[PDB]
RNA sequence: CAAAGCCACGAUAGGUCGCAGUGACCAGAGGGACCUGACUGUUUAAUAAAAACAUAGGUCCCCGCUAGCCCGAAAGGGUGUG
RNA sequence: CCCCAUGAAAAGGGAGUCUGGAACGAUCCCGGGAGACCGUACCUAGAACCGACACUGGUGCCCGGGUGAGAAGCCCAAG
């Protein structure tokens, strides 16, 4: 029938797209060949990000904005390149680090800006080195590997504890993703019609198929239980 | 360090408040001066600048105000101190 | 119970009372990293502190300095 | 030190930056200076302590004396254009 | 034209010998002018709403008077 | 401050009328037992407002960005100023 | 004071600093001259708009006294 709601959102419509000039700006590393050293100007607050900024002027004249990195100040000087060294904040590259080292935002290959470790809580360690590149952990414990003048920064991205504070309320839930393209509130289907639902219809409401499927499965079928391991609380 | 400090206070004339020494040490009529770590920075350099100036010994105090004006004994900090009579104690050559 | 009861008898003691306890340690005095716990520092978002004497923004935690 | 002949320099006012002479010490918080010959000349005006920035040269004068004399002293270090240099 | 924001709701009774009252419109206020570096609260400046080509008037005798105060801008000269 | 003129508010005494003194007007009936839904909210315009939906929370699944997810013929699009 | 919501951008103005230029020369005042084109009537709704109508439907928006907390009800000002 008409198609699902995970499918209206393949039109690319309005109700799924960013409203970002209320954001402060693309916060990914500016590309720098060299050694540089740059000072903190200003922190904002990004709304679609669930983890503060910074505004960072350039010793050469340059304006850019990384995630910011925990217990940095305004006026507190960040060198960045090969030479710095490991210290908080500091943005450096994955071929001087030791092992064991804490730091967050590392970039994938060089000039790129920075893909993982990028929201709040999170952090990145160092499980070993590789022969051409380095050994990293995400907190999802799985590993990826970047080049070696990949770029990184020493330290935690800010917003600890981030969901300790219940939201207590569906109100905050609704400002929560006022602006990001998340559909609110989330409507579950097994109680639609089945005019627009694989699992919609029925007067008792139950699961009609098996939701697990085989990985063939056409889209807009994939519902529910999609490639799981295993099930159970245990 | 504390044992010479505690006989400064309890006779040798002493300078509160960055003002008045600051007024003061320009003029170099000031035997010495101890700041704690926590003076603001703007200040710092100006007191450093203006030690060279008539070469007037400093002790860099790795405290805060409050340690420092504990010692002191007044209840709140004291951000620096200015000294015109070391009295007894055997503090100058710091 | 105080600041647990700000919204009256809705949504669950249970829920009211982990909301309650990490909510002081937000209002609890802190010490201020740049000039010092003299004055105090307020959150005006997740991260962001600074008190109304050092007047040095810096970076925090969601609701911790 | 603030010391009578340092030539110094002032944070503020309409010089804000050019250079006068040090004469004497009228009390703990002000002393009178001169910049004879700036390019405003600035006249004979005393100034609060905390508005003036001592520099690395002196200059040997009496107790206040005149502005011919400076006008001497000064050149006979030779410092007549480094009155920016200082 | 229909009700809004440009114009502050004023009348006419005070300093006022004839006999009539009625209202008027005028635009809202300014302020000292727009950019941010040192986000200091300036002073000294000229702001109206009209401008009296008034050429110092409007700005401090200071080296960077009408510029900033002291506490942001060692960074130049 | 305190006096004077004003002005508002809040109490005291005394007398006195009527059936009636928040005189009209304006203006909750209340109590107890039980079931269901946590609640405020939303919706069948023109037969239905509800226990129907969303909710705060617990729980599981997929995925390391050239990912995952989904849309088109294709350029690619959007979750991505992540 | 609140925020896991942090609350638009241009043009248009004004100022600051450094370079070059000519010596005349105004962000001062005084006298003089000019300043396209086009909107401009009326009605805002129990008769001026729409709903086939001179339609108790909707579409608006904004703004005296006493009694009285009151833009509640009543009555009476302006009309």
């Amino acid at each position: 029938g008409k198609k699902l709601l995970q499918q209206r959102a393949g039109r690319g419509g309005i109700n799924f797209r960013s409203p970002s000039w209320r954001r402060v700006g693309p916060a990914r590393y500016p590309n720098i060949e060299g050694d540089h050293k740059g000072k903190i100007i200003d922190i904002l607050h990004n709304p679609g990000v669930t983890a503060p900024v910074v505004k960072v002027k350039l010793d050469n004249g340059l304006q850019f904005y990384i995630p910011a990195v925990q217990g940095v100040a305004v006026g507190q000087e960040i060198s960045i390149g090969k030479n710095a060294t490991i210290s908080n904040g500091n943005i450096v590259e994955v071929g001087q680090l030791p092992e064991g080292t804490v730091i967050c935002n590392v970039e994938k290959l060089k000039g790129d800006g920075g893909k993982f470790a990028r929201a709040a809580g999170s952090y990145a360690v160092i499980s070993g080195k590789a022969g051409n590149k380095v050994l990293i952990k995400l907190s999802s414990e799985k590993i990826v590997e970047v080049s070696q003048n990949a770029r990184a920064t020493v330290g935690i991205i800010a917003g600890g504890g981030f969901v300790e504070k219940p939201l207590l309320k569906a109100g905050n839930n609704y400002w929560k993703y006022r602006v990001r393209a998340v559909k609110w509130p989330v409507v579950r289907g097994v109680a639609m019609n089945a005019v627009s639902h694989p699992h919609g219809g029925g007067l008792h409401q139950s699961v009609s198929r098996p939701s697990t499927v085989s990985r063939n499965a056409p889209p807009g079928r994939k519902v529910g239980h999609i490639a799981s391991r295993r099930t159970g609380r245990r | 360090f504390e044992g010479e400090l505690k006989t400064l206070l309890r006779s040798g004339k002493v300078i509160l408040g960055t003002r008045k020494t600051l007024k003061l040490l320009k003029t170099g009529k000031v035997k010495g001066v101890v700041v704690s770590s926590t003076l603001r920075q703007d200040l710092k350099d100006d007191i450093m600048t203006f030690s060279k100036f008539s070469d007037i010994p400093i002790y860099l105090y790795k405290g805060s105000g409050y340690e420092l004006g504990t010692l002191c004994g007044k209840p709140f900090m004291v951000s620096v101190i200015g000294i015109v009579d070391e009295g007894e104690s055997k503090i100058l050559e710091f | 119970t105080g600041i647990a009861g700000r919204f009256g008898a809705r949504y669950g003691s249970s829920t009211r009372k982990k909301w309650k306890e990490v909510m002081e340690r937000r209002y609890m005095p802190h010490q201020c990293p740049y000039c010092k716990t003299t004055g105090k520092v307020v959150r005006i978002a997740s991260g962001i502190w600074y008190c109304r004497k050092c007047e040095t923004k810096w970076a925090g935690l969601a609701y911790t300095p | 030190a603030i010391e009578i002949g340092r030539i110094c320099v002032k944070t503020r006012g309409r010089e804000a930056g050019k250079k006068c002479v040090i004469v004497d010490i009228i009390d703990s918080n002000f002393v009178l200076v001169t910049g004879p010959k700036e390019i405003n000349g600035v006249k004979r005006r005393r100034v609060n302590i905390l508005h003036i920035e001592p520099t690395d040269k002196k200059v040997e004068i009496n107790k206040g004396a005149t502005d011919q004399e400076v006008k001497q002293a000064i050149e006979q270090s030779g410092l007549t254009d480094f009155i920016k240099e200082a | 034209s229909p009700q809004q924001r440009s114009g502050s709701f004023r009348k006419v009774f005070v300093k006022l010998p004839s006999g009539k009252s009625t209202i008027h419109y005028e635009r809202r206020k300014d302020n000292i002018a727009r950019c941010g570096m040192c986000k200091k609260p300036l002073n000294g400046v000229k702001n109206n709403y009209t401008y009296k080509y008034s050429k110092t008037e409007k700005r401090p005798e200071r080296v960077y008077g009408g510029y900033l105060c002291h506490k942001c801008l060692e960074s130049l000269i």
